């Protein structure tokens, strides 16, 4: 049984032949035609275990990975004892041992080798790219970050960032001290240097808040006053460290900077640096028009990732809601993702592999896709009656038929408003318009206390000859009524006997007197309580006695 | 993080109609051109007060006698200044220095000292009084429109 | 949910019928400037009140 | 002309009323003039050395 | 420090230029609208005023046999000789007089040819500077003659027929007074007008 | 980027778009076609058809003759000067 | 350069420069009129790498 | 070009055309279109639009406008590539320094 199922015809008769009133609907041009692009429960449940299945493999490879590692060292130095070994051995472990976020093993390796003076720059920069451990980051990105590249590097730092920050600060140090024993300028500006500073901000990159804040106002003024040349590695990392924290103004100005002294040396990574930002601050007319600017340039290749940062950046403002005049009828930012099959189309222009998006956002761009890529060859065919009467019966059957063309039928009507400025002139109504009832609702301090909870309201129709009239009516039933006699219809019970006192007191009635030996009543406490505080203002005045002392000795009296 | 929910405010447009609708035409607030009978759309929209008024402080808030038409003048004065500058050459550029723009602020001056008055462009606006470049002179003094005679013995 | 802050706000709707706009000046940071009363000259006194 | 190179008002931010100042307790209020007295010998100063 | 200039405009902010020199503020202002990109030289349009003596800068066509088609050149100054708003005086494409000032030759452009100087960016006149308006207090109380709005029958240079003009009781009283009318009683306010649509674009009814 | 930003954006407001209510008044006034006394302002392309400065010649010269002063006709000249319609 | 008060910024039509404003001599021009600037335009860029080279035979030559 | 355009209109709830001036609630969190109508800072309906504001984009085409010969263009003079026009234009031509 269903309450929306009304009768949509009149009851057979001599009208529907004598008449000239339409049996059918004339047909609503802006509804649209009904499509199906839903998703079942056991294939979204379907869909869930699946990406569970994949993300506990990831976890298991990891998790052998460093069970690997960690045998690899016990067995290393277990079998090592005291005798030499090559320093390169020692070298690749820490450097494993710190990919795999391993920096309390890391640090000893790492101080006993270059103590025994046997690490170079470039192994210097190859630790130091290692503490920011590229493989747990790996790991992290397929299993906690859900395949976001921001929300890897807002999750590594909680992986104590702040120690590994300062082993790294400490190893760029003495990278530094072992690269000055290689005139004035030498230590300074060399292609090692840059590259052991560019290392040194990729670790600090994955840092926590405080380090990468650090880096584009710390790290780079260091640097320039120590006169080393940055590259334009150093400045893809400084993009991305503005980026990350939100502030595009100086993100946008050096990529301005590069275009304009530095050009035909900007790589792609700077425009996935922006794009991070932009989808970081909530820019994302600002990210679409970067976008455009790339599939205008075609020569800095973009990547899967910057094709992936792109679509969630446009698919998050799509599921991005507006305020509540926006919301009044449905949500305005769905439209956002009709542009994922242009972006699509872009993508197989550009040569960006389809297949190399994260799974995690290629189910969003499937059903995007299912909501916004009809074919053509089924567009010829979703206009029929079939489709749209199973639609129909679908939505009957779930409960939904609110937002049905065919099978809702208004029956409330709104009349005119009686002008003061003229109320002789009668009015009539010239057209009809079916308004979404929140047009014109009845202001709220004139309403009953939220009408919905206190009171059911349910709109019937009538029985009786009309003759003109609400033929459908709405009776107005409060949620606590009770018939008048109720007290005699229901079975007697032990409060019959209080019937018309208006402050009974329950207390004599009371059943816990009898159950428990040692009842003391509240209102009895608060009865002496009372009756103390009128004894204190009770008290009374006393009669003092008074002694001159007009002179200069006090007068002492006895009794 | 507040900007998760995106809240378009109301547009300055819907503000202004909003404002007049209940002002019923807003007609104190609507200029006396517009009253006029081909009044263009510069004025039409509202009574704000722009940018022209900037850097004249005869009138401190309330000009007693004359201050509008003097001003008028001055702005005219200026509007002439620009358009020979645009003729000649001068118009600022987005990035000049200070030895950049001082010079180029000399030269205009010659031209401006060295080119006449054109005494045709200028327009009356609502309730406004024509007053002649004598009567100005006589009224305020001839150093608030002085001859380039004045101009050079100063 | 008596909705007293719909009447309210209803009110204010009202009154902006009534209301008018402000004459912000001709120089807008003079002026303000004059209301502050930072500038040389425009200091105004507070208003003496009688003790109580 | 009055002014040629006289510093500006010492503006302190936080500035608060006499009905504020009220609800101060003893060593709030000393410790409120020694915030103003600060500021205000600190703006002077930075004057003085720009002059 | 940044209130090097507060002794010019005490208690008021401090500025970069001469807040009582008129011409130089003004100037000033002009400098941080060209700064700002708010003025400049863009592609001129017809709604746009163009008129006699307007400084524009228009690229110097080159003429060659060669060349079927125009030749364009470099974009230098010009003034407007004359410009007929009139598509029957200058039909599609239209062209405009002009003479280059370097040299003195005239000719005539295209008008996608002429670059024009803008004051803003989205007026239909971006070459008309803008105009303040003096502030009434009595906003309401305000009065237009309905025969001549525009006080376009005023004396101005008096002549030889104004002296003859007898000053009577009937010459006192004034015609002019009569016709005079108030802005409010100009206009009546209509139901249209209380169910107007919008001729903007509404964002949410 | 659906809803363009020039619609909400208080920055790109445009500077001089008139308000609804405003051009539609300006527009539907119908101003007196008496400017000047002697002749009425043509509303309607028959008005204009009959309408001709040379024609109010006409009319001014049989209201100068009716004038019975000199001042008076002085007056009514220096009104069909400011009209600017023909003399003879 | 972040605690004396400094960011990235950079555009199309951008110069930087080194502002002093020039000494005003104790007259009418010092005590009414506002100072004027003065900008020494500078390299939006420096070059550690040919630096380095220039010094580098800038002091084998000696 | 209006007077203190950021003030009045990228400023103010009001627009400049609004007078904003039961008690206002002391700990309520207010829904983010609305307030407690109690100043300025909050009406009972707000204007300011949450996202950022962007100036409109320049119509002016600096293909065409010449600036300033920068300090640092000069090094590259050499190597840089402009139009006649560029190069021998009214105000600082480009041929001139080159030589120079």
């Amino acid at each position: 049984m269903l309450s929306q199922n009304v009768a949509k015809t009149t009851v057979p008769s001599y009208y529907m032949i004598r008449t000239n009133l339409p049996h059918r609907k004339p047909q609503n041009q802006w509804e649209g035609v009904y499509y199906y692009s839903g998703i079942t429960k056991r294939q979204r449940h379907l869909i869930l275990l699946h990406r569970k299945r994949e993300r506990e493999a990831h976890m298991r490879s990891f998790n052998i990975s460093r069970a690997s590692v960690l045998q690899r060292l016990e067995q290393l130095s277990g079998d090592r004892k005291q005798e030499s070994l090559p320093p390169h051995v020692r070298l690749d472990l820490a450097v494993r041992l710190a990919q795999h976020g391993l920096y309390q093993q890391a640090t000893p390796i790492v101080d006993e080798l270059h103590h025994q003076k046997a690490l170079h720059a470039g192994h210097y920069a190859l630790l130091i790219n290692a503490l920011a451990c590229p493989r747990l980051g790996q790991r992290i990105l397929h299993c906690d970050a859900q395949c976001d590249p921001a929300l890897t590097y807002k999750l590594l730092g909680d992986e104590n960032g702040e120690e590994r920050a300062q082993e790294a600060y400490r190893w760029f140090d003495l990278a530094l001290t072992s690269l000055a024993v290689d005139v004035p300028y030498l230590p300074q500006g060399t292609a090692a240097a840059s590259h052991i500073t560019n290392a040194l901000m990729r670790t600090l990159l994955t840092c926590g808040y405080t380090h990468v804040a650090a880096i584009p106002d710390s790290v780079y003024d260091r640097m320039g006053s120590m006169g080393i040349s940055p590259t334009i590695s150093t400045y893809e990392l400084v993009m991305l460290a503005l980026s990350l924290q939100g502030n595009m103004v100086e993100a946008e100005s050096i990529l301005s900077f590069l275009r304009s002294h530095h050009s035909e040396h900007i790589t792609v990574e700077s425009f996935n640096a922006l794009l991070l930002g932009h989808r970081e601050a909530r820019q994302f007319d600002c990210c679409d028009a970067i976008w455009q600017e790339l599939v205008d340039r075609r020569w800095p290749r973009a990547s899967p990732l910057t094709a992936e940062l792109y679509l969630r950046s446009i698919m998050d403002h799509a599921n991005t809601p507006t305020s509540e005049p926006l919301q009044s009828f449905a949500n305005i930012n769905v439209v956002e993702k009709k542009k994922v099959p242009l972006v699509l189309a872009q993508m197989d222009e550009l040569g960006v592999p389809r297949t190399h998006l994260s799974r995690v956002l290629m189910d969003e761009v499937e059903d995007s896709l299912r909501k916004f890529q009809t074919y053509r060859s089924r567009f010829y065919e979703w206009g029929r009656a079939v489709k749209q009467f199973d639609f129909i019966e679908f939505r009957r059957r779930n409960g939904w038929l609110y937002d049905l063309h065919l099978m809702k039928c208004t029956t409330k009507q709104v009349g005119p408003l009686r002008d003061f400025n003229d109320p002789d002139a009668v009015q009539g109504a010239v057209a009809t318009a079916e308004i979404p009832a929140f047009f014109n609702e009845r202001p709220a301090w004139e309403r009953p206390p939220l009408e919905e909870t206190l009171y059911v309201t349910t709109n019937k129709e009538r029985y009786d000859d009309v003759r003109g009239g609400d033929i459908y009516y709405d009776d107005t039933r409060g949620l606590h009524d009770r018939s008048p006699t109720w007290m005699n219809e229901v079975p007697e019970t032990r409060y019959d006997r209080l019937y018309g006192v208006n402050h009974p007191d329950i207390a004599k009635i009371g059943i816990r007197r009898h159950l428990n030996v040692e009842y003391v009543n509240r209102k009895e406490v608060v009865e002496r309580d009372a009756a103390l505080m009128k004894k204190t203002l009770s008290s009374g005045r006393r009669l003092r006695h008074r002694v001159e002392s007009s002179r200069t000795h006090r007068n002492a009296g006895s009794l | 993080t507040e900007r998760n929910t995106i809240h378009y405010g109301v547009p300055i447009q819907q503000i202004v109609d909003e404002f007049v609708f209940r002002h019923r035409n807003a007609r104190g607030e609507r200029p006396l051109d517009y009253f006029k009978p081909f009044p263009n759309f510069r004025a039409l929209r509202l009574n704000r007060m722009y940018r022209d008024v900037e850097g004249f402080s005869l009138m401190k808030q309330r000009p007693e006698f004359l201050e509008w038409e003097l001003f008028t003048r001055y702005r005219q004065h200026h509007q002439q200044r620009r358009r020979l500058a645009l003729l000649h050459g001068l118009e600022p550029v987005a990035n000049e220095t200070a030895q950049e723009r001082d010079t180029r602020r000399h030269r205009l001056d010659e031209i401006c000292e060295r080119t006449p008055f054109d005494e045709r462009e200028m327009r009356v606006n609502d309730d406004e009084m024509r007053v002649s470049v004598e009567t100005l002179r006589s009224w305020f003094g001839v150093y608030m429109l002085p001859s380039p005679t004045v101009v050079n013995a100063v | 949910t008596h909705g007293l802050r719909e009447k309210e706000k209803h009110d204010f709707t009202i009154l902006q019928r009534t209301v008018r706009i402000p004459f912000q000046g001709y120089d807008m940071d003079r002026f303000l400037a004059q209301q502050k009363g930072t500038p040389y000259g425009a200091q105004q006194l507070p208003p003496n009140v009688v003790p109580s | 002309n009055h002014v040629v190179g006289r510093a500006p008002e010492p503006v302190v931010p936080h500035e608060q009323p006499q009905e504020v100042l009220r609800h101060f307790s003893a060593e709030e209020r000393a410790m409120y003039e020694q915030h103003v007295k600060e500021q205000t010998s600190r703006q002077l100063g930075e004057w003085e050395r720009a002059m | 420090p940044r209130n090097l200039n507060h002794a010019l405009n005490y208690g008021i902010a401090n500025y970069a230029y001469n807040r009582g020199n008129y011409v130089e503020t003004q100037d000033s202002i002009w400098e941080e609208q060209t700064a700002s990109g708010q003025e400049g030289w863009s592609p001129a349009t017809h709604a746009d005023g163009l008129r006699e003596g307007l400084p524009v800068r228009a690229r110097r066509p080159i003429f060659s046999s060669s060349a079927e088609q125009r030749i364009a050149g470099g974009p230098q100054r010009a003034v407007i000789i004359q410009y007929h708003h009139q598509p029957f005086f200058n039909p599609e494409p239209r062209l405009v007089k002009v003479a280059f000032q370097c040299d003195g030759t005239i000719m005539e452009v295209p008008i996608s040819d002429v670059m024009i100087w803008q004051r803003r960016y989205h007026g239909p006149e971006r070459t008309v500077g803008d105009e303040s308006r003096r502030y009434n207090p009595a906003a309401m109380r305000r009065y237009v003659d309905v025969t001549d709005p525009f006080n376009e029958k005023t004396s101005n240079t008096e002549h030889f027929l104004d002296k003859y003009e007898p000053k009577r009781n009937a010459d006192t009283v004034a015609d002019k007074y009569r016709t005079t009318k108030q802005i409010t009683e100009i206009d009546k306010w209509t139901r249209y007008d209380s169910a107007r649509a919008d001729n903007y674009r509404p964002l949410s009814i | 980027a659906n809803i363009p930003r020039s619609v909400w954006d208080p920055a790109q407001h445009n500077p001089n778009w008139s308000d609804s209510y405003g051009h539609d008044i300006t527009n539907r006034r119908a101003w007196p076609a008496r400017k000047w006394t002697v002749g009425l302002e043509p509303c309607t392309p028959r008005e204009w058809l009959q309408f001709s400065h040379r024609n109010l010649a006409y009319a001014y010269n049989g209201a100068l003759r009716a004038c019975h002063s000199l001042p008076s006709m002085l007056l009514l000249y220096k009104e069909m000067k400011q009209r600017g319609v023909k003399v003879d | 350069a972040r605690e004396e008060g400094y960011v990235f910024h950079h555009s199309n039509s951008s110069r930087f420069v080194e502002e002093t404003y020039r000494h005003p001599g104790e007259s009418l021009q010092s005590r009414y009129l506002a100072l004027q600037p003065l900008h020494t335009e500078v390299s939006a860029k420096e070059d550690f790498q040919r630096l380095y080279y220039q010094a580098q035979k800038h002091h084998k030559q000696q | 070009q209006l007077q203190a355009q950021d003030r009045i209109i990228c400023g103010t709830h009001g627009a400049g055309i609004v007078a904003h001036q039961a008690p206002a609630a002391d700990l309520s969190r207010t829904k983010p279109h609305e307030g407690t109508g109690t100043s300025e800072r909050d009406p009972y309906i707000r204007t300011l639009h949450n996202q950022r504001s962007a100036a409109p984009e320049s119509s002016v085409s600096q293909s065409h406008t010449v600036n300033a010969p920068t300090v640092d263009e000069c090094e590259m003079l050499a190597e840089r590539w402009g139009t006649m026009n560029y190069w021998h234009n009214d105000t600082f031509p480009r041929l001139v320094v080159f030589l120079k």
